Parts: C-alpha cells; sequence; structure tokens
C-alpha cells in the first residue's frame, strides 16, 4: 500500500505545466493568434482533434 | 439563507487597491460571473465608501473612486442589458449618494 | 508690415520633456532669421504654470520652460525689431511682478 | 531556380512566431519594429514581402531567436477588442423612443448623411463635423438613442467604456487608443461610441504623483 | 573492422510514412520502427516503415505492448516476403534535429543487438513544400574518443551536403555520434508515375470557360487598369532629383506604379489568348 | 489651503528571454 503511493509519485514527477492564454482570432485552419496573460502575443496551432 | 449557492456579497470597501485600474477589474469580473450563472443576486452593503456624490476636481484619489463608481453606472444600464440579476443595496445615509445612481 | 508668428503651443508641447528645453530656442532663431517679426501668445503658460506652487515637489516641467522664457528675455533684445504680444483672461494668477 | 529559391526560404516561418508591429524603415531591406515584448529593435527583412503592405504601423510577425521580419499579418489582427459582433443588437427599435423628434432626426443626419452629401459642405464652406457630443440630466434618454441607432444601422459599431484603459502598467492606455482607431480606419465606414468620457476628459492639471 | 563513407538508401514510401505520422502527432515526439536490409558493409537500405501504438507525455513518449510487434512482422512475412529491421525513427518537432538524452539511451540498446542500427530524425515543421528536413545519425563510442573512428578514404561524407549546423553541433557533432548521408533510390516503375499525377483528361484541355464571366473579367481588370494608369502619369512625371535610393525608400508604403502595370497585362494576355485559341480548335477539329 | 492627499501606484511591466537551447529532462 505504501509502495502504491511511491509508484504514483514516480508517475507524478514527469508532468510539466502548461501556459494559460487567450485566443485572439483564427488566422487559418491551423494558424491561430493567442496572447499570454503576462504580456506578448504569438502565432500557434492546434493538434488535430480539438 | 434560502439560496446558499447563488448569492454574492460585497463589503463595498475592500474594492479599492493601490494600483490605477484593478478596482474596476473586480467589478467587470463580478457581473460577468453574474452573467454566467443566470439567476444571480448582488448585495453591496454600505455604498457610502464607494458611492459618494461628486467633487469639483479635487484629489486624484477622488478620481480613482469616481471612475470606479462610473463602471457601476455603466454596467447597470449601459449597452448590455441584464436578465435575472438583482441588486440589493443598503446604507445608513442616502443623502450623500450620487443622483445618477 | 511685419512677419506675424502665431504660437498656439497650448499643452501638447508642455508635456514634451526632452525637447521642452529647445522649443523657445529655435523659435527665437526663427524670429531673428525671417524678418522684423511679431510673436503672438495667449493664456497657455498661465494654464500650465504660474510660480513655485508646483516647485520643489517635482518641478512639473512647465515652470522650467518658463524660466527659460525669462532667461532669453533677460539675455538681450532691446526689441531690436521684434515685439512679442500676449493676450489673456484669468489675469491675476501668473508671476507678472517679476515680469513688470 | 529562382522560383525554387523563393519557396525554400519559407521554412523560416514554421509557426512558433511572435508578433510585433512595424514602425519605420531605414533603407533598402532593413527596418525598425516595435515588439510586444516591450522593447524595440533593429531588424532585417525578407526579400519576399511585398512592400505595399507597410505603414499602417502594421501587425507583423517576428522570429523568436534572431528576431527578423518574416511575415506581414492581416492588419485587423492585433486589436484585442472587437466591434458589435454579429447578433448583439439590443432590441430597441427606432420608433421605440417616444417624442424625441428633434434630436432623433438631428443625430441621424449627423452620422449617416455625410457618407452621401459630402461636397455640399465644402461648396457652402461648412467643414463637416468629425464628432458629436451628447449631454443632459441623468436619464433623459442619452444611452437609449445610441442604443437604438446600433439596431437600425449597417456600419461597423464599436462600443467603448469610459474607464477601461486605466490599467496599472506603464503605457497600455495610449496603446489601447491606438488599437481602437486603427481598427476603425481598417474596417469600414464605422461608428465609435465612447460612453462616459467624464472619467477621462477632466479639466484640472497633471498632479505629479 | 572499420567504418567507411556510408550511404542511407531509402524507399519512396518510407518518407511519406515518416512525415504523415509526424505531422498528425505534431506537438510531441512520435515514434516508429524502420524496416530494411543491410545490403553490404558500406551502404544501408530501408524499404519499409511502420508505427506502433504508443503512449506519450509532453516531454516523453513510450511504446505499449510488444505483442503487436512480432505479430506485425509475422503478417508482413507471409504477404510479400520476410525482411529485416534496420533501425527506428522519431520526430523533434520544431527542434534542432538532434539526438536527445533519452534518444541516445535507446541506442546502446539497439547498437548492441545489431551493429549498424540507424537513428533517424524527421521534422514536419521546418519542412516546407519545397524541401524536407530529414536526418539520420549513428552512435559512436566514448572509449575511442582519442583514436580515429572513420578511415576517411574519400570525400563523399566530409564536405558534402553541408557543414554541420550550429544548432545541431551544440549537442552532437562530432561528440558521442557521427552523422551520415542520405540519398534517394528510385525504381523506374514508380518514377514514371510519380512524374504524371497533376494532369487531367481532354475535358480540361478543351473547355471554353464562359463568355459572360470572361468578358466580365476583362471588364473588371481593364477598369482598375485605367486607375493604375492615372497614378502612373503622376509618378513617372514627378521624379524629384533624389538620388534614387531615396526614391527606393519613399516607395515602401502604398506606392505601386510599374508593378501592377506589368502584372495585369500578363493576366489579360494569357486569358484572352487561350480563350481564343481553344475556341479556334473547336471549329477546325469538330465538324 | 491646508488639504492633504493620498497616493497611487503605476507598476512597471516585466519581460524575459533566453537562448532557449536547454533541454529539461535529465530524469531517466
Ligand atoms: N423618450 C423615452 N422613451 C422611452 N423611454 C425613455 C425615454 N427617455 C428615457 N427613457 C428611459 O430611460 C432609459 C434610457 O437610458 P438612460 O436615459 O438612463 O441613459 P442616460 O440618460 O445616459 O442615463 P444616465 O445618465 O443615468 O446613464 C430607459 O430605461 C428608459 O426606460
Ligand atoms: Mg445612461
Amino acid at each position: 500500500k505504501q509502495y502504491e503511493k511511491s509508484e504514483n509519485d514516480l508517475k507524478a514527477l514527469q508532468s510539466v505545466g502548461q501556459i494559460v492564454g487567450e485566443v485572439l482570432k483564427q488566422l487559418t485552419e491551423e494558424k491561430f493568434i493567442v496572447k499570454a496573460t503576462n504580456g506578448p502575443r504569438y502565432v500557434v496551432g492546434c493538434r488535430r482533434q480539438l | 439563507s434560502q439560496l446558499d449557492c447563488n448569492f454574492l456579497k460585497v463589503v463595498s470597501s475592500s474594492i479599492v487597491d493601490k494600483y490605477i485600474g484593478e478596482s474596476a477589474r473586480l467589478i467587470r469580473e463580478m457581473f460577468n460571473y453574474a452573467r454566467d450563472h443566470q439567476p444571480c443576486i448582488i448585495f453591496m452593503d454600505e455604498i457610502d465608501a464607494i458611492g459618494g456624490r461628486r467633487f469639483s476636481e479635487g484629489t486624484s484619489a477622488d478620481r480613482e473612486i469616481q471612475r470606479t463608481l462610473m463602471e457601476l453606472l455603466n454596467q447597470m444600464d449601459g449597452f448590455d442589458t441584464l436578465h435575472r440579476v438583482k441588486m440589493i443595496m443598503a446604507t445608513n445615509r442616502p443623502d450623500t449618494l450620487d443622483p445618477a445612481l | 508690415d511685419c512677419t506675424f508668428i502665431r504660437v498656439s503651443g497650448s499643452e501638447l508641447v508642455q508635456k514634451f520633456i526632452g525637447e521642452g528645453a529647445r522649443m523657445v530656442r529655435e523659435l527665437f532663431v526663427m524670429a531673428r532669421e525671417h524678418a522684423p517679426s511679431i510673436i503672438f501668445m495667449d493664456e497657455i503658460d498661465s494654464i500650465g504654470s504660474s510660480r513655485l506652487e508646483g516647485g520643489s515637489g517635482g518641478d512639473s516641467e512647465v515652470q522650467r520652460t518658463m524660466l527659460e522664457l525669462l532667461n532669453q528675455l533677460d539675455g538681450f533684445e532691446a526689441t531690436k525689431n521684434i515685439k512679442v504680444i500676449m493676450a489673456t483672461n484669468r489675469i491675476d494668477i501668473l508671476d507678472s511682478a517679476l515680469l513688470r | 531556380e529562382f522560383l525554387h529559391a523563393q519557396e525554400e526560404v519559407k521554412r523560416i516561418q514554421s509557426i512558433p512566431l511572435v508578433i510585433g508591429q512595424f514602425l519605420e524603415a531605414v533603407d533598402q531591406n532593413t527596418a525598425i519594429v516595435g515588439s510586444t515584448t516591450g522593447s524595440n529593435y533593429y531588424v532585417r527583412i525578407l526579400s519576399t514581402i511585398d512592400r505595399e503592405l507597410l505603414k499602417p504601423n502594421a501587425s507583423v510577425a517576428l522570429h523568436k531567436h534572431s528576431n527578423a521580419l518574416v511575415d506581414v499579418l492581416p492588419p485587423e489582427a492585433d486589436s484585442s477588442i472587437m466591434m458589435l459582433t454579429s447578433d448583439q443588437k439590443p432590441d430597441v427599435m427606432y420608433a421605440d423612443i417616444g417624442g424625441m423628434d428633434i434630436q432623433k432626426q438631428e443625430v441621424r443626419e449627423a452620422v449617416e448623411l455625410p457618407l452621401t452629401h459630402f461636397e455640399l459642405y465644402k461648396q457652402i464652406g461648412i467643414d463637416p463635423p468629425r464628432g458629436v457630443l451628447m449631454y443632459g440630466p441623468p436619464g433623459c434618454g442619452k444611452t437609449m438613442l445610441a442604443k437604438a441607432v446600433a439596431h437600425h444601422t449597417t456600419a461597423a459599431f464599436i462600443r467603448v467604456v469610459g474607464s477601461e484603459f486605466v490599467q496599472k502598467y506603464l503605457g497600455e492606455g495610449p496603446r489601447m487608443v491606438r488599437d481602437v482607431f486603427r481598427l476603425a480606419k481598417e474596417n469600414a465606414p464605422a461608428i465609435i461610441f465612447i460612453d462616459e468620457i467624464d472619467a477621462i476628459a477632466t479639466k484640472r492639471f497633471d498632479a505629479q504623483t | 573492422a572499420v567504418d567507411t563513407a556510408e550511404q542511407v538508401y531509402i524507399s519512396s514510401l518510407a518518407l511519406l510514412k515518416m512525415l504523415k505520422h509526424g505531422r498528425a502527432g505534431v506537438p510531441m515526439e512520435v515514434m516508429g520502427l524502420m524496416l530494411g536490409e543491410f545490403v553490404d558493409d558500406y551502404t544501408v537500405r530501408v524499404i519499409d516503415v511502420f508505427a506502433m501504438p504508443q503512449s506519450g507525455t509532453g516531454v516523453s513518449v513510450e511504446a505499449v505492448d510488444p505483442v503487436f510487434q512480432a505479430k506485425m512482422l509475422d503478417m508482413l512475412k507471409q504477404t510479400g516476403r520476410p525482411e529485416m529491421v534496420v533501425g527506428w525513427y522519431h520526430s523533434h518537432p520544431g527542434f534542432g534535429c538532434w539526438l536527445s538524452g533519452v534518444d541516445i539511451n535507446t541506442q546502446q540498446s539497439f547498437e548492441a543487438l545489431s551493429e549498424r542500427a540507424v537513428a533517424v530524425v524527421v521534422d514536419p515543421i521546418q519542412s516546407v513544400k519545397g524541401k524536407v528536413v530529414i536526418d539520420a545519425f549513428r552512435l559512436i563510442n566514448a572509449n575511442m574518443m582519442v583514436l580515429g573512428h572513420e578511415p576517411r578514404q574519400t570525400t563523399s561524407n566530409l564536405g558534402h551536403l553541408n557543414k554541420p549546423s550550429i544548432q545541431a553541433l551544440i549537442h552532437g557533432l562530432n561528440r558521442h555520434y557521427y552523422s551520415i548521408t542520405i540519398n534517394y533510390r528510385k525504381n523506374e516503375l514508380e518514377q514514371k508515375m510519380l512524374l504524371n499525377l497533376h494532369k487531367k483528361s481532354w475535358m480540361e484541355g478543351l473547355t471554353l470557360q464562359d463568355y459572360s464571366e470572361h468578358c466580365k473579367h476583362n471588364e473588371s481588370v481593364v477598369k482598375e487598369m485605367l486607375e493604375l494608369a492615372k497614378n502612373y502619369n503622376k509618378a513617372v512625371e514627378e521624379e524629384d532629383k533624389m538620388t534614387p535610393e531615396q526614391l527606393a525608400i519613399k516607395n515602401v508604403g502604398k506606392q505601386d506604379p510599374k508593378r501592377h502595370l506589368e502584372e495585369h497585362v500578363d493576366v489579360l494576355m494569357t486569358s484572352n489568348i487561350v480563350q481564343c485559341l481553344a475556341a479556334m480548335l473547336d471549329t477546325v477539329v469538330f465538324k | 489651503x491646508x488639504x492633504x492627499x493620498x497616493x497611487x501606484x503605476x507598476x512597471x511591466x516585466x519581460x524575459x528571454x533566453x537562448x532557449x537551447x536547454x533541454x529539461x529532462k535529465x530524469x531517466x
């Protein structure tokens, strides 16, 4: 039971956080203009199935 | 005590801050949260902190209060109308209030 | 029959800090370059500054321009061919006693 | 081979792109852009970009690491605010207002009429007005008339609050004013409505605090 | 026993299996095996590429059950022929196409099993419709860091196809591995049909578009071409004596004479000539 | 004539950048 807690923490370590932002507009089908909350703007894309 | 889920209470004195914006930014977030849940109740006791009437170009700190006050005068009537949003207001003296309110 | 020069210069130039120390300089170059000339003014400084009221508490950039106005007029004209004309309401606010 | 050469340059975009705005140009194929990272640079530009797209202070794309001009965006992209979108007409008919027949007729010709009869002003020498101001006691139909005119128009309509550009940053205020007015120039015959300019248009002075 | 100037042969089916699996799994590394034959001690030849079911994170990707693996190769033997695994591949999306610290860890796993196991890097993001950024690497020992690793009896893998890029030698070249060259072998049968897949039937060659819109398009283009000529009279006459690089800085902006004027003439030419000439043949040929 | 005042704050913005050639694993 205590080993099960350790194995959950082995899985938990390699998680990486994600940037939170807001979509400004849709440029093309795969180009999007978003903006980070702290500042600047970017040109991004989705994955496939969003 | 009837609803207990859909009731917003504001002290109307912790709205102020040290920055220049950031007091309006609470009020926009409040009504937008009141926009999302549809049958909302707003309660602001003791408006007389934020309420006031008007000053003839006094302190710049008064201008921060009046700009904060005019966001209420906008977003009660303004462009976007409201639906199922009720606002209870309470005070001790009503004479010191803005006649536009 | 003199070259008229109207300076509006109301407050859009009062904010301009970095060039605020030259706007009177080349203007008085322009007056002594073109012709016997006449420069016209208005209420614009009195709305900007009067005296040391906005003094040691930040200098407000506008009275410092007024000290450069007083600097050149102290320097040398003897009118030489050039008058300046100023017209105002709200007459009892500015620093005219030093300027008398 | 030159048309094969143009296509092989195009790997430089690849969309991790950052967004700036064009500012000025020095000479042939070298310019100045102002980034949205706060700072200001001196960059190089591709020979591919058609030079007709420049100077509205256009929204432009930039490289991450090397920070060069790579792409010219559509000009309405970096705006951060939208117009009256598609359906938010506030459901006020023109005949809903009762008994404002002087002022309803006056504002209606103040907005729509110089789109057609522009040269009648100059032949008289009127110099037609850019803007109009409304005022009165609180609740004499100031907002409703502006509310009704959005329903029975076809032009672009941008509602503007009094005091939203007062954020606690350095100069976001004047940046947002540029974002509004470029959007009005870009779109159409447009209408800008700024309710409650009393929050900003004050008389007093610059108190240095 | 020594290396040489090696050469990676391909199959044309492989590269399309490379990028489409890479593009459809874009925001992470997607993995796959590589399937070919060791034709000599000098060159290597891949003919087939297939993937496996996987499970990924934002920073790592893993495979799942190996019961898919041997059963996949079993049913590829009985249909066609048996063949040989030669290596593997994955993606580095938007990266500098370089072997990562986990990518190198699966290579002493693979080089100990078979010798010339090739690691292959693809990127479907820095690849434009003109050209593909394909990449392949080959691990070297650290025990032979002083002794020579290639005998270098020719020039073909030394100064050709590039000098190594600055964003890839910052991790790799020539530490811990060495790069390898890639070409494209082509059978004649697919070469003949890869040539002709953008052509149509005779229906497309004998259309007459429609004379209403064709006259409308000519009515359209000439009308603004009048206005381009209005602006063209002003600018050519203007010519402020400005030492024309200053002419070449006041023209970036809205300025465009002489550029649309060559353009619309080309459009009005090629439209009207083909519309006439195809209408010529439909009377000479037909009846 | 004898009147006090309060104050306010205008906080500056902040931005950061790197060469971005650093990998973040080292685990495994
Ligand atoms: N002529 C009219 N016909 C119908 N309703 C009217 C008329 N004039 C005013 N109203 C009422 O006034 C409101 C219109 O908005 P309002 O007049 O409050 O904007 P305003 O004058 O800017 O007010 P405030 O200055 O307080 O913001 C509506 O709620 C409507 O009930
Ligand atoms: Mg109103």
